[PDB]
């Protein structure tokens, strides 16, 4: 669990996140780096080079669609698994998507606030913000079976 | 790296298996897809039922490339090359769920091998094992 | 979360285990496996084979009292966290073991079981017992900070 | 492996921290510590505290090894053959905690390169810290 400091922490760096660009920036990283990834978006058209994925318009509404319910998830952060239990049945009964990439796009988007906010991202905030995007996969894997 | 020893140890262990190849294939992946649930994320067009025809066929082919694997077990890299790239290229299987099968294909060996699966050859198969998955992830990026 | 009739299962099979022979045969077996763990027994002597740390009786008395906490603890399935509460923190303050090799140690226990029961460890109870042993692994590294 | 591009990536990010390396080694290990407490089983003998004495000296060693697996990008084999021997045989380091590592080494540049961290560059960070965590773990069983 988090502690009354470190949730206080995530939301006040939240506050400063504009979550469609992060949401755009953190889904196409999460493809560029792990390729493999790509496997769920061969609708989304060119996903062929790092500028390819990054600028594909699909990839960038998609991004906005992912953070704008991570965020929302972050208001809820002492009930996860039932902010998240529609969304994971989904992602488990209709898209058919491995856990596991959650928690990939969970370490990317530690590493995108990172970029974004330098040295104000401390390690105890990093801490405070492993600790949510763990709780986040971990309520979006739940409904699984 | 597997040893000479190691080698020796597989082609053993792997022998004993024989026409029981299909039938420890999808054993493995039943045993994979009940305990590891989210590995049966990759086979949504599969009837995941006991004993399905899409199973057994699978647990074959995967039977055989193990087979192929151990035969070729001095340059398995040349060896598992197409399914290398049929990985990492179309299936694009997420790296983490390689240990997952890899550990069923040991319990179903050490259940069907009680003499065999000496602690020396439990080593062996599992290196051997983690060195296919290594192969088979080795051109995902 | 071991339904009722994993549960059944579970205590069905472990009633007919020799905990000492199993426990013995279990971190044995770890320790061949994995040799990086033979780091916290350099004091238990040979250790140079297979069959030197198979046969080694350090080792099989270290599996034996490892094995008998695990064993009582199957008799709590429902509060796995409460029943090694101490162990954990002994485990991180004094011992300072890697919860990690706690997770080895429950897969190559399923092994033994395996090899040990043969066509008796089905894959359902299999799937019983990997729960089991995740559980008895998150409860250890539970207390950890 | 390391493509071409990967090499000239790393390259550039690397050589961006410069005289830096030390103290974002120092900082990477303390990110790790305090987001992943097991990683400090490892390290009984340490003063964790922020600052401390041990975590700046590990820190400088660890960033160190790392310039020197970029000076020889094309032989991290050999290069880090001494490096690879004291933690299979010695520290004995479980591999699990080596992805922890890379990943707060990822985070700390990323902390510290606005400019250089694109997500090609972030992408051929990844795989060089993957193959040096590799190397390291070769020769453990
Ligand atoms: C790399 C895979 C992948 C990852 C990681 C992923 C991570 C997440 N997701 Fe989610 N998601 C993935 C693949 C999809 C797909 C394939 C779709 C459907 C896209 C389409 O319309 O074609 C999807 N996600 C769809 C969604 C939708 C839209 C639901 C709908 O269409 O009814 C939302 C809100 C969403 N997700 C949230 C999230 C959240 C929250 C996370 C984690 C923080
Ligand atoms: C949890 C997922 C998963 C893991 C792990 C995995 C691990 C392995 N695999 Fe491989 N593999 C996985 C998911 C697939 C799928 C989804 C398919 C396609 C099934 C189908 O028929 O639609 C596949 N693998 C297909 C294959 C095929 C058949 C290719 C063909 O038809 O030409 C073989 C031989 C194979 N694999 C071998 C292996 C081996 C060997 C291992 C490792 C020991
Ligand atoms: C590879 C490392 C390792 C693993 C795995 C491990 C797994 C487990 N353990 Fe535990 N344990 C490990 C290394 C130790 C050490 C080093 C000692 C001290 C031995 C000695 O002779 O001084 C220890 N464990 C000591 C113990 C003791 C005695 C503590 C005491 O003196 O009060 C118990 C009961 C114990 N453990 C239980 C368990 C249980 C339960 C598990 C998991 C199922
Ligand atoms: C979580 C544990 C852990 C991880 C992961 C780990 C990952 C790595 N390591 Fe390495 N290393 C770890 C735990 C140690 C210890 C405990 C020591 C001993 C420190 C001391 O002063 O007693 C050590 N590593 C010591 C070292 C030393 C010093 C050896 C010497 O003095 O000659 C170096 C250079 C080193 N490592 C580099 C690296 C590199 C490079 C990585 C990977 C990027
Ligand atoms: C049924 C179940 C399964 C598991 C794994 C854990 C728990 C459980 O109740 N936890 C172990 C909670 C506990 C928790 C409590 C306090 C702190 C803490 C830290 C610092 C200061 C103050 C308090 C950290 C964790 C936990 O956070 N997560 C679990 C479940 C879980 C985590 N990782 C998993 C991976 C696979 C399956 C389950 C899990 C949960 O809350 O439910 C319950």
């Amino acid at each position: 669990h988090l502690t009354p400091e470190e949730k206080s922490a995530v939301t006040a760096l939240w506050g400063k996140v504009n979550v469609d660009e992060v949401g755009g920036e953190a889904l196409g990283r999460l493809l560029v780096v792990y390729p493999w990834t790509q496997r769920f978006f061969e609708s989304f058209g060119d996903l062929s080079t790092p500028d390819a994925v990054m600028g594909n318009p699909k990839v960038k509404a998609h991004g906005k669609k992912v953070l704008g319910a991570f965020s929302d998830g972050l208001a809820h952060l002492d009930n996860l698994k039932g902010t998240f239990a529609t969304l994971s049945e989904l992602h488990c009964d209709k898209l058919h998507v491995d856990p596991e990439n959650f928690r990939l796009l969970g370490n990317v988007l530690v590493c995108v606030l990172a970029h974004h906010f330098g040295k104000e991202f401390t390690p105890p905030v990093q801490a405070a913000y492993q600790k949510v995007v763990a709780g986040v996969a971990n309520a979006l894997a739940h409904k699984y079976h | 790296v597997l040893s000479p020893a190691d080698k020796t140890n597989v082609k053993a262990a792997w022998g004993k298996v024989g026409a029981h190849a299909g039938e420890y294939g999808a054993e493995a992946l039943e045993r994979m897809f009940l305990s590891f649930p989210t590995t049966k994320t990759y086979f949504p067009h599969f009837d995941l039922s006991h004993g399905s025809a899409q199973v057994k066929g699978h647990g074959k082919k995967v039977a055989d490339a193990l087979t192929n694997a151990v035969a070729h077990v001095d340059d398995m890299p040349n060896a598992l090359s197409a399914l290398s790239d049929l990985h990492a290229h179309k299936l694009r299987v997420d790296p983490v769920n390689f240990k997952l099968l890899s550990h069923c294909l040991l319990v179903t060996l050490a259940a069907h091998l009680p003499a065999e699966f000496t602690p020396a050859v439990h080593a062996s198969l599992d290196k051997f094992l983690a060195s296919v998955s290594t192969v088979l992830t080795s051109k995902y990026r």
